[PDB]
C-alpha cells in the first residue's frame, strides 16, 4: 500500500544511512522492513546512494539477495519496503560466542553468501560493505545479502571507483594501501573475514586505524613482498618501513577449521587481488561437497 | 566499525 | 583488480539481455506533438559541453541520453521544456555513476538560471518515477570497454577513435535509435580499428558477440557516413572534445575513403 | 567532479 497502510511495529536498525522499521501492512497482515530515507534535510534530491540502491537491487533477484518489494516515494520522504528477515548474522554470531555455530551451519551459510555474491558479480555489482550485520537469517535457514547502500555497478575493465569503502575490520589490503583501481575481489576478502569470523567467534581483524588495520592483516598473514604480490611495494600508500612480519600457520589462526576450511580461507584472503579466489571458483572448492541446509537455534 | 563515508572533494 | 575474466561471459550476456528491454521507441519523436530530432541533437551537443566542462565521465554522458530518450518515449515535453527534462536526466546519471556528482546548485546555473532548484528537483522525481529507477541501463561505452580487451596489446588511438564514434552516435536519433548500444559499439570499434591499423573486426568478437562484419554492415554504413560528414555537423562539442590529446586528438584524424567491405 | 565553466539557455 501506501504510508498509512503501513503499522510501525519498532526500530530494528539503525546505520550510516538507513532509518529502519519492522512493520506490517495493515490490508494483507504481511511484515516487512521499511528503509526510511529523509530527502528533508536533503536539498540535493534523492541521494545517490538510494538510487543506486534500489536501481541495483531491482535488477539483483536471487534467494541469496533481500527482496525490495516496494518503493514509495514522495515530496519528503523515501521509503524502501523489504521482505523482512528474524534478523542479522552479528545477532546471531552475539547470541552464539558461547556455544559456537555449528560447523554444518557455518558451512551452508558461506556457501549461500557465495551464491549470492557469485550473482551480484556476474550481473556487473560490487557490494562493497560485506559485514555480519548486512547480511540477513531467516529461522529455516537461509542468508541473504542485504544493504546494497554502497554497491555500485563495474565496468569490465573497472575504473577507479570510491576509496571510501567497506567497514574498516572487512576493508581489503588493496584499498587500505591505496590503489586506484578494485574490484570484485573486495567482496572475497570481506567474505574471508565473516566466514574466519563465524568459526572463531570474534572478528579476525579488529583494527582501531587504517594502519592498526593494515598491521593486524601483516602479523597474521605476513607482510607482502614483491614475490607474494607483484607491485605492492609501489602502491600509493606502501612504506618500504613497514615491520616484516612472518605469516601464521592457520591452525594457530582458525584452530576448528579442517584442511578444506583452511585451504578456502587462505584463498579468500590471498594478498594479489588477482589470484584471490572468485565467488563463483569458491563455489566449487571441496570444501563444499557436503553441504546441507540445517535450520539455526534462535 | 560503522559504513565508511565517501571524503569531501573540495 | 586488472583480471576480469570470470564473470566477463556473464556479465556480458547479462547485459546483451537488458539492452533488448531497456530500450526506447525507435520512431518516438514523430508521436511528440513539440520537439523533434533537431531539438534532440542540439540537447545532446549541449550535454557533451556540459559533461566535459564538469569533467564527467563519458559513461554519464551515454547513461543521460539514454534516459532522456526512454523519458521522451513516454512523455510530451514542449520544447521549453526539453533542456529541463535533459538536466535532470544528466543530474540523474551523474548520482548513479560519479563518484562526485556535482550539485543541484552548480546544475542550474550551467542552465543560466532557466529553471529553478525546485523544477530540476521536481523533475528528478518525475524521470525517477517514470523510469521506475530503472538507472543501470547498458551504453554503447559499457560494449566498447569490453571490446577493447580483445585488443592486445592495447592501442589508446583505436580506443579514443571508437569512443569519439560511439558519442556521435548519440547525437543523431535518425538513424542511430534503431541499432542495440552493442551493435553500434561493434561498427564503432571496428572502424576505429581500420582507420588507425587497417585492420577488421575480431573474430574473437566476431564469436563472443555473434556479429560478424555482415551484421555490422548496416550501422556501419551509416557510421562510415557520419564520420566524414562530421565536419560539416551542425553540432560541433563531439569535434572539439576529441581534439584534445587526452584523447590523442583523433577527431583531426581523416577517415577512411571507403570500406571495401 | 566539477571545474564550472558557463552558462548557457537553450
Ligand atoms: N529486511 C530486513 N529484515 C530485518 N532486519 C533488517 C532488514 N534490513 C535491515 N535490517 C536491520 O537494520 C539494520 C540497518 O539496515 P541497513 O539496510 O543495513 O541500514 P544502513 O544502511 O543504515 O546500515 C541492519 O543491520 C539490520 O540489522
Ligand atoms: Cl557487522
Ligand atoms: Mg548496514
Ligand atoms: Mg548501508
Amino acid at each position: 500500500g501506501h504510508m498509512e497502510n503501513f503499522q510501525k511495529v519498532e526500530k530494528i536498525g539503525e546505520g550510516t544511512y538507513g532509518v529502519v522499521y519492522k512493520a506490517r501492512n495493515k490490508l494483507t497482515g504481511e511484515v516487512v522492513a521499511l528503509k526510511k530515507i529523509r530527502l528533508d534535510t536533503e536539498t540535493e534530491g534523492v541521494p545517490s546512494t538510494a538510487i543506486r540502491e534500489i536501481s541495483l537491487l531491482k535488477e539483483l533477484n536471487h534467494p541469496n539477495i533481500v527482496k525490495l518489494l516496494d518503493v514509495i516515494h514522495t515530496e519528503n520522504k523515501l521509503y524502501l519496503v523489504f521482505e523482512f528477515l528474524h534478523q542479522d548474522l552479528k545477532k546471531f554470531m552475539d547470541a552464539s560466542a558461547l556455544t559456537g555455530i555449528p560447523l554444518p551451519l557455518i558451512k551452508s551459510y558461506l556457501f549461500q553468501l557465495l551464491q549470492g555474491l557469485a550473482f551480484c558479480h556476474s550481473h556487473r555489482v560490487l557490494h562493497r560493505d560485506l559485514k555480519p550485520q548486512n547480511l540477513l537469517i531467516n529461522t529455516e535457514g537461509a542468508i541473504k545479502l542485504a544493504d546494497f547502500g554502497l554497491a555500485r555497478a563495474f565496468g569490465v575493465p573497472v575504473r577507479t571507483y570510491t576509496h571510501e569503502v567497506v567497514t574498516l575490520w572487512y576493508r581489503a589490503p588493496e584499498i587500505l594501501l591505496g590503489c586506484k583501481y578494485y574490484s570484485t575481489a573486495v567482496d572475497i576478502w570481506s567474505l574471508g573475514c565473516i566466514f574466519a569470523e563465524m568459526v572463531t567467534r570474534r572478528a579476525l581483524f579488529p583494527g582501531d586505524s587504517e594502519i592498526d588495520q593494515l598491521f593486524r592483516i601483516f602479523r597474521t598473514l605476513g607482510t607482502p613482498d614483491e614475490v607474494v604480490w607483484p607491485g605492492v611495494t609501489s602502491m600509493p600508500d606502501y612504506k618500504p618501513s613497514f615491520p616484516k612480519w612472518a605469516r601464521q600457520d592457520f591452525s594457530k589462526v582458525v584452530p576448528p577449521l579442517d584442511e578444506d576450511g583452511r585451504s578456502l580461507l587462505s584463498q579468500m584472503l590471498h594478498y594479489d587481488p588477482n589470484k584471490r579466489i572468485s565467488a563463483k571458483a569458491a563455489l566449487a572448492h571441496p570444501f563444499f561437497q557436503d553441504v546441507t541446509k540445517p535450520v539455526p537455534h534462535l | 566499525p560503522k559504513t565508511p563515508k565517501k571524503a569531501k572533494k573540495l | 583488480s586488472n583480471e576480469v575474466p570470470d564473470y566477463q561471459e556473464d556479465i556480458h550476456t547479462y547485459l546483451r539481455e537488458m539492452e533488448v528491454k531497456c530500450k526506447p521507441k525507435v520512431g518516438y519523436m514523430k508521436r511528440q506533438p513539440d520537439i523533434t530530432n533537431s531539438m534532440r541533437a542540439i540537447l545532446v551537443d549541449w550535454l557533451v559541453e556540459v559533461g566535459e566542462e564538469y569533467k564527467l565521465q563519458n559513461e554519464t554522458l551515454h547513461l543521460a541520453v539514454n534516459y532522456i530518450d526512454r523519458f521522451l518515449s513516454s512523455m510530451s515535453v514542449l520544447r521549453g521544456k526539453l533542456q529541463l527534462v535533459g538536466t535532470a536526466a544528466m543530474l540523474l546519471a551523474s548520482k548513479f555513476e560519479e563518484i562526485y556528482p556535482p550539485e543541484v546548485a552548480e546544475f542550474v546555473y550551467i542552465t543560466d538560471d532557466t529553471y529553478s532548484k525546485k523544477q530540476v528537483l521536481r523533475m528528478e522525481h518525475l524521470v525517477l518515477k517514470v523510469l521506475a529507477f530503472d538507472l543501470a541501463a547498458p551504453t554503447v561505452n559499457q560494449f566498447l570497454t569490453q571490446y577493447f580487451l580483445h585488443l592486445q596489446p592495447a592501442n589508446c588511438k583505436v580506443e579514443s577513435l571508437a569512443m569519439f564514434l560511439g558519442e556521435l552516435s548519440l547525437i543523431d536519433a535518425d538513424p542511430y535509435l534503431k541499432y542495440l548500444p552493442s551493435l553500434i559499439a561493434g561498427a564503432a570499434f571496428h572502424l576505429a580499428l581500420y582507420t588507425v591499423t587497417g585492420q577488421s573486426w575480431p573474430e574473437s568478437l566476431a564469436q563472443q558477440t555473434g556479429y560478424t562484419l555482415e551484421s555490422l554492415k548496416p550501422c556501419l554504413v551509416d557510421l562510415h557516413q557520419t564520420y566524414l560528414k562530421a565536419p560539416q555537423h551542425a553540432q560541433q562539442s563531439i569535434r572539439e572534445k576529441y581534439k584534445h590529446s587526452k584523447y590523442h586528438s583523433v577527431s583531426l584524424l581523416n577517415p577512411p575513403e571507403t570500406l571495401s567491405v
